[PDB]
């Protein structure tokens, strides 16, 4: 049951990670590392007009009630599994639920605003991953939603 | 295999120029009769009705020229009266 | 419409006729001027009429530049068509491009081995499609169509005496020589080549915006016996 | 120089006449391998033709615009530069 006390708790807990003076706020610069800490998924863009709509310097501070707004804002408007299917499913070659591991690093290192060579070592540590053949995308929909 | 001079215009535009130009003139007919012909063969081949291709016909500009009381029937007919120049010529020009 | 944000567009500029542009912000009818991001400054602004219902030309998308044939085009106009032959001449020294029936030869000021007997090898017995184009590739053309057909053929060459005609009609008859294989015996292109000198002497002139212009049509009929050996040629004017 | 070479070879001429037909074309197969990208599991049929016919309808309300071959869809200006341009869309949001 969402957005009810018990979820601004965990809430409280992440923020408290970035008011290092301990006054309840927390800068603009690590808004998008709390967010998706918390596991709310903006984009890069998005997260940089919502923050420059607070500060055209860009540089600057929200309060812990607004930084409330902020998770609202984005809550409002959060995606499905099936958004997320449409996603992955304009690359399926066969139509079965399987992509190529080679066009996979394509779409994440080369098309796009791309992932870093941290964020692939990472991924590919865990995923274990030595091909470029077809892999199943519905465990990357459920897993990451 | 045919070597000619493509269309040409200056700043000084002659006699000269304007054969050329109709001889382009008339290459160009051919050229769209061919490339015309080809696509109303293409269109067959692929069921397409012939009038969906409207066809762009420069006859009239070649019937400026070429034809009676075209500009150059009108030269010609000028070079024969007598006392005729390059003005009256031009005056039959913009009256007809 | 759909006239969006980093949309790409063509605007006129006088060092190079068109320049690239980029469309920072959507267009709405009613928004009579557009905010424009070009290569020497992130905006410069370009003004729309209500008159003709006035819009700067949309430019092709990249998959579609570069090819061999400008008709694969999906807006045809004079700054695409530009680019396409700017680009393959420039960066991939590509001298021959295909538009619909016609082949457009680029005179590079340059010898090349795109002349080879290899190539007139790999040529020879290829649909015009298989290949890139080249003036071999006429050449074959013309030489099947005689052969499927009883109908002549004509190979039209036209431009300015600059751009390096003699040098195209030079190697389709090379090319005609080598696959009717008839070099063996034909002793035609060593006396038609070295009949230029005295044609360009009694009929080339120097006109005011040239030098060595050509003011003449020459019609040179290859001869063929009915096995398609060759017959020295006729020349008319 | 050049554009000037290419107006004087008539080429701009021959290309603005070709502009006013379906001047570009597509193979069935080839065409569908292309534009899978915006086609739902849904809109795919037992057969690519119907498929690309019920597609290119939808895609493009105005049934001027294209006409469908024995083997080929053919195509007037600017048609397949919005369809690349919806592609290009369609895949940059799925990757973002």
């Amino acid at each position: 049951d969402q957005l009810t006390e018990e979820q601004i708790a965990e809430f409280k807990e992440a923020f408290s990670l970035f008011d290092k003076d301990g006054d309840g706020t927390i800068t603009t610069k690590e808004l998008g590392t709390v967010m998706r800490s918390l596991g709310q998924n903006p984009t890069e863009a998005e997260l940089q007009d919502m923050i420059n709509e607070v500060d055209a310097d860009g540089n600057g501070t929200i309060d812990f009630p607004e930084f409330l707004t902020m998770m609202a804002r984005k809550m409002k408007d959060t995606d499905s599994e099936e958004e997320i299917r449409e996603a992955f499913r304009v690359f399926d070659k066969d139509g079965n639920g399987y992509i190529s591991a080679a066009e996979l690093r394509h779409v994440m290192t080369n098309l796009g605003e791309k992932l870093t060579d941290e964020e692939v070592d990472e991924m590919i540590r865990e995923a274990d991953i030595d091909g470029d053949g077809q892999v199943n995308y519905e465990e990357f929909v459920q897993m990451m939603t | 295999v045919l070597d000619i001079y493509g269309f040409e215009t200056f700043e000084i535009n002659s006699f000269e120029q304007f054969c050329i130009n109709y001889a382009n003139e008339k290459l160009q007919q051919q050229f769209n009769m061919h490339v015309f012909k080809l696509e109303q063969e293409e269109y067959m081949k692929e069921q397409i009705p012939w009038t969906l291709i409207d066809f762009y016909d420069n006859q009239p500009c070649i019937n400026l020229i070429e034809s009676k009381l075209g500009i150059l029937d009108l030269l010609d007919e000028e070079c024969k009266m007598p006392k005729g120049t390059d003005d009256t010529w031009a005056q039959k020009l913009y009256n007809t | 419409e759909l006239y969006t944000k980093f949309a790409r567009v063509w605007i006129p500029d006088p060092e190079e006729v068109w320049k690239s542009a980029e469309l920072l912000k959507d267009y709405k009818p009613g928004d009579k001027v557009l905010l424009l991001h070009l290569e020497e400054g992130k905006d410069l602004e370009y003004r729309l009429d209500p008159k003709t219902g006035e819009l700067p030309h949309l430019r092709n998308p990249d998959i579609l530049v570069g090819e061999n044939d400008l008709t694969a085009l999906s807006y045809l106009h004079e700054p695409a068509v530009l680019h396409n032959l700017r680009v393959r001449f420039i960066d991939s020294k590509l001298i021959y491009t295909y538009c619909g029936i016609v082949l457009v030869a680029i005179n590079p000021y340059e010898q090349l081995p795109i002349y080879g007997e290899d190539i007139i090898n790999a040529y020879s017995g290829q649909n015009m499609g298989d290949m890139d184009p080249h003036i071999f590739a006429v050449a074959e053309e013309a030489y099947k169509q005689m052969a499927r057909d009883e109908r002549n053929q004509s190979i039209i060459v036209s431009g300015e005496s600059g751009a390096g005609k003699t040098v195209s009609a030079k190697y389709a008859m090379r090319y005609f020589a080598t696959v009717s294989g008839s070099a063996s015996e034909a002793n035609v292109e060593e006396k038609v080549l070295a009949s230029n000198p005295i044609m360009e002497s009694i009929g080339n002139a120097k006109t005011t915006r040239n030098d060595n212009s050509s003011r003449f049509g020459k019609y040179i009929e290859i001869g063929f016996d009915k096995r398609y050996r060759i017959i020295g040629a006729n020349m008319r004017t | 120089r050049a554009v000037q070479q290419l107006r004087a070879c008539g080429v701009l001429e021959t290309i603005r006449i070709s502009a006013a037909g379906f001047p570009s074309r597509w193979t069935y197969q080839e065409f569908f391998s292309r534009y899978r990208v915006l086609m739902k599991q849904k809109d795919v049929l037992g057969d690519r033709k119907q498929t690309c016919k019920n597609v290119l309808e939808k895609l493009i309300l105005d049934k001027d615009k294209y006409q469908f071959g024995k083997t080929k869809i053919f195509f007037r200006a600017g048609q397949v530069a919005y369809l690349e341009k919806l592609r290009a869309d369609k895949l940059r949001a799925a990757c973002i």
